[PDB]
Order: C-alpha cells, then structure tokens, then sequence
RNA sequence: UUAAUUGCGAUAACGAACGAGACCUUAACCUACUAAAUAGUGGUGCUAGCAUUUGCUGGUUAUCCACUUCUUAGAGGGACUAUCGGUUUCAAGCCGAUGGAAGUUUGAGGCAAUAACAGGUCUGUGAUGCCCUUAGACGUUCUGGGCCGCACGCGCGCUACACUGACGGAGCCAGCGAGUCUAACCUUGGCCGAGAGGUCUUGGUAAUCUUGUGAAACUCCGUCGUGCUGGGGAUAGAGCAUUGUAAUUAUUGCUCUUCAACGAGGAAUUCCUAGUAAGCGCAAGUCAUCAGCUUGCGUUGAUUACGUCCCUGCCCUUUGUACACAC
C-alpha cells in the first residue's frame, strides 16, 4: 500500500463510441496530474456484429435484403497505478451505457 | 547506425512490405531471392524495376521483402511496386535529387504501377445477385 | 452529372454579392474563406460551394455575368 | 482492288435504327480536296484513317 | 487406330521424317504420322538425348522442337 | 525417373474371364472392362502381380497374364485387406466376395430377387424398378428406372 | 436487492416527444374524442410547444367498413 | 556461398531430397504404401507408386524447415485438395491423417525433426544439416 | 552490356535485357513497324513490355484500349467460352508457344507475323440492320479502325479456338497456323474466310 | 443541359416547401498527430542452429532497447470535375490532355415525397373486428405416417459434354465471420484408423486460441492421347463410421464396385459496361446432422460500347373519345 504499483489494466467496450472516447481521454488524463507512467490507449478493432434479415414478415414480393449493424469499440489502456488512486477515480463518475472492466496482470 | 528506409506496395489484398538497407545487391523475398518468385511465368513482372534503370544501381542496396495478403499474382504485383518505391525512398533520403527523378521518370514513363497501387477495390455484392451488378434469372412464364 | 444544385449556386452568388473585395482566384484558399465568412454544416458542401465560387470568379474576371 | 484511303476530320452525328451507325464527314488521304460523308459502324474519332473501297457513295440515311 | 506400339516398320518412319522437321510435337507427330500420344512423347524425349533435334523451351501439355545447328 | 526405349513384340485381342477385353490401351484401365472391375481393383491387382504398367495390356505373357486372374479371384490371400471388395460381409457366408464379370450380374439378380421374396421395400420398388434410394420422383427419372 | 434501483423522474417539453404525444393520441379515442379533433389537438399542441413540423396518421376503418388514412400535417417536415 | 533451403528452386529440392532419401533405404515405409489414396478427396493411387512416399517425406521435411512447427491436422489441410462430389458441387476435404502421422514418425526416426513440445513436431538439429547439404549441391553441381 | 555482380545472382540472359526492353526474353518490338497503313495509332507499338500480362485500366474511356499493347490484348480474348474465365496465366502460356511455334516456323518476327495478320483478317466494310422489324433489309457501311483490330483479334482467337475443340491439336498450335495463315494470306483460315464473307455481303447489301 | 422538376434560360407569374440533391455508413490515400506484449518492424541487454567470415531461421521484452512503415482506431486532412485547351446562346454544361490516392454523382449502399393498389401477410405477434368451434375440441399433448409419394408440364439451380482437360505428385497465396462455464462451442497438438472418424490432451468468453481458417480455381513436373475415352457421374449392390431416443421411405460422411443420359442444345428467353461479367472457392444464415440455397467476402479476371429509340416498358406534350368499375 506504501506506493506499490498494481499494474492495472482497462479495458473499455461500448456501442456509443463517442462517449467512450472521452472517458479513455478522461483515464489518460488523471495520469501525467499524478505523475503515472502508462501505456497509451490502445484501440482494437471494430466488430461488426451484422444480421441479414428478409424486410417482408411474408414471402410475398420481390426479395429485398436489409443488413443490421450493432458496432461495438473496445479499448484498452496499461496503467502502473498505485492502489489508492486508482479506485477512487475508477469507483466514482461512471459514465452510462459503456462497459469498463478491471483487471490485475502480474507476470 | 544503418541507413534503411521501410516501404510498402499494395495491390488488391496483397502488401509486400521492403526494407531497404545499404550493402551488395541481396534481393529476398520471403527469404527467398528474387530469381525464385513464383510463378516464373511472372518473373518479368518483378524484374523490370530492376531491369529498366539499370542493376549497377543495386551496388550499395539491400532490399528485404516480406508479403501478405491478396492471391498468387496479386503478390507479384505488390512486390513488384514496394522495390521500386523502396528504391525512390531510398535515393530520396541518401541520393540526390537528379538520381531519385530519373527514376521516378523512368518508373512513371513505363507503368505508373511501379509506384501508385491500383485504385480499383473490390465491390460490394448485392441481394437478389450473384455479384455487383449480376441479378438472379427471372423468367415471366 | 455534375451539374450544381441551387443550395451551390445560391450561396455561391450570395458570396460574391458581399464579399468580392475579400475573395480571389484560387480555390484552395477560397475554401478557407468560406468556412470563416459562411456556415456550411459540412466540408464537401463547403467545397462544392467554394469551387462553384471560383469559377464563377474565373467567369467574372472576362466580362460580367448577369445575376 | 486499288482500295484508296480516306482521313475522317468531323463526326456529324449518330445514325442508324438501332443508333449503332456513326455519321462522319472525310476526305481523301490521295486527291485532297475530295470531301465526302459515309456511315461507319465501329468507334471512331478525328483523324481516322478508314479505306472506302469504293468512293462515288454518300450517306443516305441522315438527321 | 493409332499405333500405339512401335515396331521396326514403323521405326523407319519416324527416323526418316524427323529430320527437316521445322516443328515437332506431340501433335504434329500424331497428324503427320499414325503413332499415339503418348508413344509419341516417348519419341521426342529419345530424340533429344542422342541429339538430332534441338530445345527452344521446356514445358508439359506442349513442346517445341526444331532441327540441328 | 527415366524412360527406355521398347520394342514392339505386340498381340492381338485376347479374352479374360469370359469377357473380351481389348489392347492397345494400357492394362490397368483394360481390365476396368470387366464387370466388378473398376480403376482402383485393377491398379491394386497390376501392383500386386508386379508388373509394369506401361505394357499397354497387349505386349505381355501369358504367365503374367495368369497371375493377375488369380489375385483378382482370390484377393486376400495376396495382401488385400478385405474393404477393398466388391462385397464385403456376405448375408449368406459371412466371407468377402469380390464379384467377377459374369456374376455380377447373377448376384445383383439374386440380391433384388432375395428382396422381393422377402417383400422389402428397398426390392419392392424395384419390382416396379423405381428409384430404391428414396430420391425424389416429383420430376425426374422420366426417361428409364 | 439493491444492485437495481429504478429512478422515476419527469420529462420537459412534452410537446417534442411522439412517444409521449401518440400515447395520449390513442386515449383521448378511448375516451370519446372525435378523430379529428384530437389530431388536430396535438398537432396544434405539439407546434404551440416549440417543435417545426408535426404529422399525425390515423390508419383504419372509422365510420365505414372501407379502411383509409388521414393525415394532419402543420409546419416543416423531411423524410429522408 | 552460404546456403539455406530457400535459395533452391521448390519443385527441383523435392525431387533431389526424395531421390537421396531413396538411395538412403532407410525411411521405412509403412508398406500400405501403393494401396492408399493418400486423401479421401483424391480418386486414384499415387502414379509413382515406388517413390511417392519419399517425394511426401520430402515436402515435409521442407515444410517444416520452413516453418516454426507442423502438427498432423496442419498437414492434412496441407496436401488436401477439392473432391469431386459427383453431382454436387466441389469442396475442400483434408488429407490422409495416417500417412500424414507416419510420415512425420518416419523423419523422426532419422532425426530430421524434434519433439517440439510447443505444439507439433518442429526440426531437428541433423535434419536442418542434410537438407542444407542437398540444397548445397543443387546449387553447386 | 557489361556484366554486374549482387548479392543474388542473376542469370546472364535476363541480364542482358537491360538494354534492349524486349518480349519474354527473345522477340524485341523494334522494327516491327505496321507496313499496311490504316491501323497505326490503333495498333500499340515502339513501347515494349516484357510479358503479355498487364493489370491496366482499359474499360473507363472510350478510346483507351487502343494504347493497350497488341499482346496484351490477343490474350484477352483468350479467356473465353465460360470455363476460361480468368485463367490468365493460362492464355499468357500459351502464346509464348505460340510465337515459339512461329518462329521455329516463319524466320520473321513473330510480332510481325500477328501484326500483318491483324491488317489482314479486319473487315474493311461491314453490314447493319436496318428497319423497324425482323422482316428487314441490311445497309452496307464502312469499319472504323477501332472495330477492323477488335474484330481481327476475335476472328482470329475464336476460330482457333473450335479447331482445338475435340482435336488432338493443342490452342497454342492451332493459333499459330491461324497467324501464319493469316500474315501471309491463305484463305483456308478461319478468319481470312469471314472476313471476305463479310466483305461481300456489304458488296451486295451496298 | 443533368442521373435528377438537375440547372441555364424563356416567362403572368413571383417568392417557397417536400422529394432529388445535400446528408449518413462504407472503400480508396495519409512515411502528418495520438499510441500499442492481444499488430508489426529493427538492433540487442540474453542469445541459439545451419552453411561460412554473414545469409536464412528459433525463442526472452527487470531471460532487453527504440519505433509506428506496413495492421488497428480516434481526432482530423484530402476532391471541388483542380489546371489547361476545345465546344455550347460563348450560360448551365459537356469532351479531351495534365496532375493526383481518388476526375463514371470518385465506387457501393442507408434513408427516401404526394397519391394509390380491393398486391401479400389473420400461418409472426399475448395486434385485432366479426363469425365458427370449445370437452367425443378446430385447445393442447403423445404414437406413427405425410409434406420427399410419380404416366406428365413449367420455373430457379448444380455437374457436364472434355486437352484452355481428367488424374498423380509437388509449389502453394485471401478476406468477410463465428465460437463454451447460462457445459460442450471453435477446436490446436499427441496416438489409433485406408478413409470417414474414434481417443488422450491444450488454447480461446476471443486483434491473444481455433486461424497465417497453408480455400479453390491457379502454377510446375508427369501419366493419359480425340476413343461416349482415364470425359461425365446418374442409377444400383455390399460394407465401414458420425448425429440423433429413433436413419426403414436409403440425414450425411467414407471404401470398393455398374460406368446411364449428354458428342455445345429447337422455338424461345435471362443478366451484365471495370476490379464490372464470368470462373473459383471461403465464411456466416438456417443447423443435433445434412447446401446443390441465400447473405456477404476474397482469388483469377475478359470481350464489347461510351450510343439509340428498332423492339419492350415508363413518362411527357398535342390530339380523338359515346371510356371514368376507366379498353
Ligand atoms: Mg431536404
Ligand atoms: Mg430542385
Ligand atoms: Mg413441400
Ligand atoms: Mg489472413
Ligand atoms: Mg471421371
Ligand atoms: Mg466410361
Ligand atoms: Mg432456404
Ligand atoms: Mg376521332
């Protein structure tokens, strides 16, 4: 606890990039104020989950195709982060509809 | 340090990445030189770059090709484009300006290839088609 | 196929009604100008507004054009 | 048979039923001067050397 | 139809008319002569070795094989 | 790999198994003529009687000849492993038979007739020499069968 | 308990929201009100609150076993 | 003159290395050898019945040099091919498993491959030796 | 000229291309001038290419495909009758034997043998139909340069190509007798004959 | 004139609104910013193997350092037919040349006005009016069969009629996906088995592992040699396996065996203008198993034309009408 590191992981996934994107400018933000070496916000690529669907609920008419997209972003940043900053900026103002998980790697 | 310079060249799915480095004329791809490309059927589609200009331009040069993506012959013609860019960004760095355009003129006045990946893409296919533009058979009867 | 709409042509012959002193006859930085003089909610609009601009400028230079 | 040349210089306009009939104005590469209007059939341009096997015809189906 | 199966009446043949042969291949010696396909590719790698006919390029599904000097 | 130059000491057509077989054409795929024979059982009897497959099935001898006959009505005793055959687990004997050119017929006559006997659906159809196999009849098989 | 509490809170500007206006379209028939007059009452009562364009539907058989479609527009609308 | 297996022609090393391997007499075949298809995608036997083993072992042995490491299931996708299904259209089926294990069991009896406890079977310090030897003398003969 | 030394080596025949940019590595395009006029700026000479084989766009102008190089083009039609679609590799093999088999035949130029076949096989008049029915008449016209080569090229591949069709003659041999044929003037090619077939069809429908 | 009621103009019309366009998603470029042990590269703290005086290759990121060219995704930049020439009533425009990643609305889609159709769907809906039935039920469940039945006709398709090929060996290159603790999903590696597949294990809730999905067409080297032939695989028999409680009316896979029609298709008729047609496979959908189907993706990649109203269809103007349920 007397200034240990943790190294912490981040990884953040939503369907609504924009405010995804903030929130990762928001976790690199709180760490040059503190003085925190990290690796930078890596972005993985994009998934588009896609459902190709008839439009008519019949069989009638000519067949038309419509093509669905549920777009999901996921991040992740490496942050070498001591135990008692991470979790009260990490706890508190979560922002809505976008996942964020924690995660310890110690090798 | 050693002089290297780090190109690419691209065709449909295919992109040979070339890192160019002084040295005594070494020309692998794949770890493999450039007299076993295959199919040799498409060997002078790779040899022109070195063939055109001339090869006592490759006295000092070392060029490392690795390639991914595409299909047989679209790979051919992604090495075929990072060489002769690799070359450009080499004598653009470490040549002056005379040697790197009489390549560049010479490059360009054969096939603008050499250097400008083909812009043509694949299209999307389409319902109610077997292609693009293709439609299924229809018959009134 | 690239005959300009009238949201092109009229914010083009608005342009010109104001600003001709500050305008010129280059595109490259009359788009600049537009987006600094106009409002255009999009950067190929500003373009298609800005290019129609030049040449109507080019049109200008030899001999009037009514409207 | 002495098939002379001819170098078309305008392409009056398209021709033909079907619209596959171009309408061009030529004169003769030997005894200039000598201007005269066939019906070609493939794609052409300005300066196209064409041969008219024989030269006393002119287009008939026009405008 | 074909002779598949060479002998010395036709040997003769081959060997006679191999020579100012402008072209040789495995079609022009089923057409001009009665032997099969496949004996006569067997003809033309012999005639290689010893050396009466001459390589321009080597290549399966096709050959070209013209004369001497 | 290297090709010999060979003579012709050549035969005329020649009668296996009670069934004419032709030359002229290689003896592997010559002997796919007779019935029960396919590509596979001949390539296998060739190989197994040691001889060279570019003998055109009609410049041979006669010992080789005998030699492939005997391996062809008596595969495993010459190193056949028994899936290889024509009928494999016999319904009546419970030995593996590979059927020959006059009897393949006979035993496919027997095989359908022993189904109509026993009134099996798979015969039944073929009483009527309909499809057997259970593939649609809707608009197919308009010409035979 | 307690890992999902539901948070009820009010909604401005009533007048911009479909959702809300075609609810209340739906039980003002349910309570008598003539068709037109409760299209026109929110039409009108969505342009009063602030929106540029309204457009109401009413789809179905009223008065006649023949079923058609009324439209009550006002203001500017788009569609594409 | 250094040399590796990558600056030999691919088509000729097989033909060298199956030819050494035959004068070798020391790969014990598994002697069900000229009875298997060598794929249930394939329809006929091997033409070269006496030496279609050693030209196997040879484009094995080059593939694993070339590689990091080759299991079975790598292989049969390897040599697979498209079956001929008949009415129905062509598809992609894998290869023989049991010729593409014994194979790798007969060069690991000679040692041209190791355990390679990271996955498959990866090659061996003599086995890399033997091969750079036949790719020295097809290059310099 | 002089040789140079690398790291890879290189094969002195392949060397020695560097001054003279030629076919695969034997027929050079020099001295290959179109003798019958007429057909120049329609047939691509004086800019060699080494290979047949070339992923150039062709197909957004009108008139593009005319820069095209003629070896280029004579493989394209080659890629015909369903089965051979694609399959260009294929069709560059097999003109290298076919200019093989003309020049172990024919001592002249190969290139030139398919250039003054091409002057030879296009139709210098054809024939359109005219009227609003199928119960019409036929107007004779005059070929442009663009059609006569478009049309001498697919007189020539598909004629060659039925010959092959069920023969024990290969595409590659039966393409070269149709050059040869067709260079020097034979009437018993298959596209020498349409082409007079269509020739005097526009002489009676004139 | 434009793809466009797109505009230039004409003008008893003038100024507008929707639609179109603009817009959005996606592809093409970025050696410019942000960065990355889930992406890659190069030197090497650590190095190792082969051949020789350094080329190829295998591992460690307190058993290392540096970076973003290639990959990724955020911010953005970029194209507006830019420049020039020609033509046009010298207008909107169009055409050619140059440059450029891109000059076909830059390619392709998403959305899409008014007015309608007695178009389809009550067999998607716990959407529903009315009528019928409701206990021997037209509710629901269980057993078995049928939808696949075969003198025949029609449509969408798959495999072919072969050498530009079949087969054998070898070389061997994609992209879009999906995937298990809410228990068997993707399956690597080892073993057995001809094969199908069985078995012992490993990894992956996934840019990590299946998977570099080492796909097919393709390329080379050979066998075949114009022979309904080693083309073609329909029909039919025996057996070995998998999925399922259940395979018979053969789910399917594999092995051997019979090698039918078909020798390029009549009358007629479909789709298509550049990474397009066509060939070739791959993924996903349905799915316990089964694709010859569909939706997408990538591989190889043409011919021809940049046009017209000849046919067909649609729209508009003029005209005729005894039609308006509208020939
Ligand atoms: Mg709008
Ligand atoms: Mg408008
Ligand atoms: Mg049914
Ligand atoms: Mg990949
Ligand atoms: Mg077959
Ligand atoms: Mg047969
Ligand atoms: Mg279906
Ligand atoms: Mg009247």
């Amino acid at each position: 606890q007397q200034q240990q590191i943790i190294k912490i992981r981040i990884t953040l996934t939503s369907t609504k990039v924009k405010q995804l994107e903030n929130v990762s400018s928001n976790i690199v933000k709180n760490a040059e104020q503190h003085n925190l070496v990290k690796k930078g916000p890596v972005r993985l690529p994009t998934k588009v989950l896609k459902i190709s669907t008839r439009k008519t609920p019949n069989g009638e008419g000519s067949k038309t195709w419509e093509t669905y997209e549920m777009r999901i972003h996921k991040r992740y940043i490496d942050l070498e982060a001591p135990v008692q900053i991470v979790k009260r900026i990490t706890q508190i103002t979560i922002e809505p509809g976008v996942d964020v998980e924690v995660v310890v790697a110690s090798n | 340090a050693v002089p290297s310079v780090q190109t690419f060249g691209k065709k449909k799915s295919a992109t040979a990445v070339a890192h160019v480095k002084a040295g005594k004329g070494l020309i692998k791809v794949n770890g493999s030189p450039i007299t076993l490309v295959e199919p040799e059927i498409l060997r002078f589609k790779v040899y022109e770059p070195l063939l055109l200009v001339g090869l006592d331009k490759f006295s000092n040069i070392d060029i490392r090709v690795r390639v991914t993506g595409g299909g047989h012959v679209s790979q051919v013609y992604a090495i075929r484009q990072a060489i002769a860019k690799g070359l450009v960004a080499y004598h653009q760095k470490y040549v002056d300006e005379q040697s790197k355009n009489e390549l560049k003129k010479a490059f360009t006045s054969y096939d603008r290839t050499l250097l400008i990946a083909d812009s043509r893409r694949p299209e999307p296919k389409k319902f109610g088609g077997k292609g693009a533009r293709s439609r299924f058979q229809k018959s009134y009867r | 196929g690239r005959v300009r709409t009238k949201t092109v042509k009229r914010a083009s012959k608005a342009l010109i009604e104001r600003y001709y002193p500050k305008l010129t006859l280059d595109f490259q930085t009359n788009k600049r100008l537009c987006d600094e003089i106009a409002t255009i909610q999009s950067k190929r609009l500003r373009n298609k507004i800005a290019g129609y601009t030049t040449h109507l400028m080019k049109r200008i230079q030899k001999g009037p054009v009514r409207g | 048979t002495p098939v002379t040349l001819a170098k078309v210089i305008k392409v009056l306009g398209r021709t033909g039923s079907r619209g596959g009939v171009t309408q061009v104005r030529v004169e003769f590469l030997e005894d200039t001067s000598r201007t005269i209007v066939r019906n070609v059939k493939g794609p052409v341009r300005e300066n196209d050397i064409l041969v008219l096997m024989e030269s006393e015809r002119e287009a008939r189906r026009l405008r | 139809q074909h002779a598949v199966i060479l002998d010395q009446e036709k040997y003769d043949r081959i060997l006679k008319e191999v020579p100012t042969y402008r072209y040789v291949s495995v079609s022009v010696l089923v057409d001009r002569l009665k032997i099969g396909g496949s004996l006569a590719r067997i003809a033309l790698r012999h005639l290689e070795k010893e050396g009466i006919i001459k390589p321009i390029s080597k290549h399966s599904k096709q050959a070209i094989y013209t004369r001497a000097t | 790999s290297l090709v010999v130059q060979e003579q012709g000491s050549f035969q005329h057509i020649l009668r296996l198994l009670n069934t004419n077989v032709d030359g002229n054409i290689k003896i592997v795929y010559a002997l796919t003529t007779i019935k029960g024979v396919g590509r596979r059982y001949s390539n296998l009897v060739c190989k197994k009687a040691d001889v060279d497959l570019h003998k055109r099935a009609g410049e041979l001898t006669q010992e080789e000849l005998e030699r492939i006959v005997q391996i062809m009505q008596n595969p495993t005793h010459y190193k056949i492993p028994a899936w290889f055959l024509n009928r494999q687990n016999d319904i009546t004997d419970g030995k593996d038979y590979h059927t020959l050119a006059n009897n393949v017929e006979s035993k496919l006559r027997d095989d359908l007739e022993r189904l109509k006997k026993i009134r099996a659906h798979r015969g039944i159809r073929h009483f009527w020499g309909l499809r057997v196999r259970g593939q649609h009849t809707k608009t197919t098989g308009r010409r035979r069968a | 308990p307690g890992t999902i509490v539901l948070y009820a809170e009010r909604v401005q500007d009533r007048g911009l929201s479909a959702v809300a206006q075609a609810e209340s379209m739906k039980f003002k028939l349910l309570n008598g009100l003539a068709i037109r007059r409760a299209a026109y009452g929110v039409v009108r009562y969505v342009m009063e609150s602030g929106a540029k364009g309204c457009e109401v539907v009413v789809s179905g058989k009223l008065r006649a076993a023949r079923a058609k479609a009324m439209k009550f527009a006002d203001g500017f609308l788009i569609h594409s | 003159p250094g040399v590796s297996v990558r600056d030999v022609a691919a088509q000729d090393f097989i033909n060298a290395y199956a030819s050494f391997l035959q004068r070798q007499g020391k790969l014990e075949v598994p002697g069900y050898v000229d009875i298997v298809k060598t794929s249930s995608g394939n329809e006929m036997p091997p033409q070269d019945a006496e030496g279609w083993f050693y030209k196997r072992a040879a484009s094995v042995a080059r593939h694993i040099y070339m590689r990091k490491q080759v299991g079975v299931g790598k292989l049969n996708k390897l040599y697979g091919g498209a079956k001929s299904r008949g009415v129905r259209p062509y598809k992609h089926i894998d290869a023989s498993g049991s010729i593409n294990r014994k194979v790798l069991q007969a060069l690991e009896k000679i040692g041209i491959v190791e355990i390679s406890p990271k996955g498959g079977r990866r090659i061996s310090e003599n086995g890399q030796r033997d091969l750079d030897r036949i790719a020295a003398q097809t290059l310099e003969e | 000229f002089t040789p140079v030394v690398l790291a890879t080596p290189i094969p002195e025949e392949v060397q020695q291309a560097q001054t003279e940019i030629k076919l695969f590595n034997k027929w050079s395009f020099e001295e290959v001038e179109v003798k019958d006029a007429s057909l120049v700026d329609y047939v691509q000479v004086r800019q060699p290419i080494f290979v047949a084989h070339t992923a150039g766009r062709y197909a957004n102008k009108r008139f593009r495909k005319a820069q095209c190089p003629i070896i280029e083009r004579l493989t394209n039609s080659l890629m015909m009758n369903g089965r051979n679609n694609g399959k260009k590799l294929k069709a560059v093999r097999i003109i290298k034997h076919t200019l093989d088999i003309i020049n172990v035949l024919t001592d002249q130029n190969p290139i030139q043998v398919v250039v003054d076949a091409i002057t030879n096989t296009g139709p210098r008049e054809d024939t359109t139909r005219v009227g609003g029915g199928g119960a019409a008449r036929r107007q004779a016209v005059d070929v442009s340069p663009l059609r006569r080569v478009n049309q001498a090229i697919a007189l020539l591949t598909i004629g060659a190509r039925e010959a092959a069709f069920r023969n024990i003659k290969t595409i590659a041999e039966t393409l070269a007798e149709e050059l040869i044929n067709a260079a020097k003037g034979s009437s018993t090619s298959y596209a020498i004959k349409k082409k007079d077939e269509l020739e005097r069809v526009a002489k009676s429908n004139r």
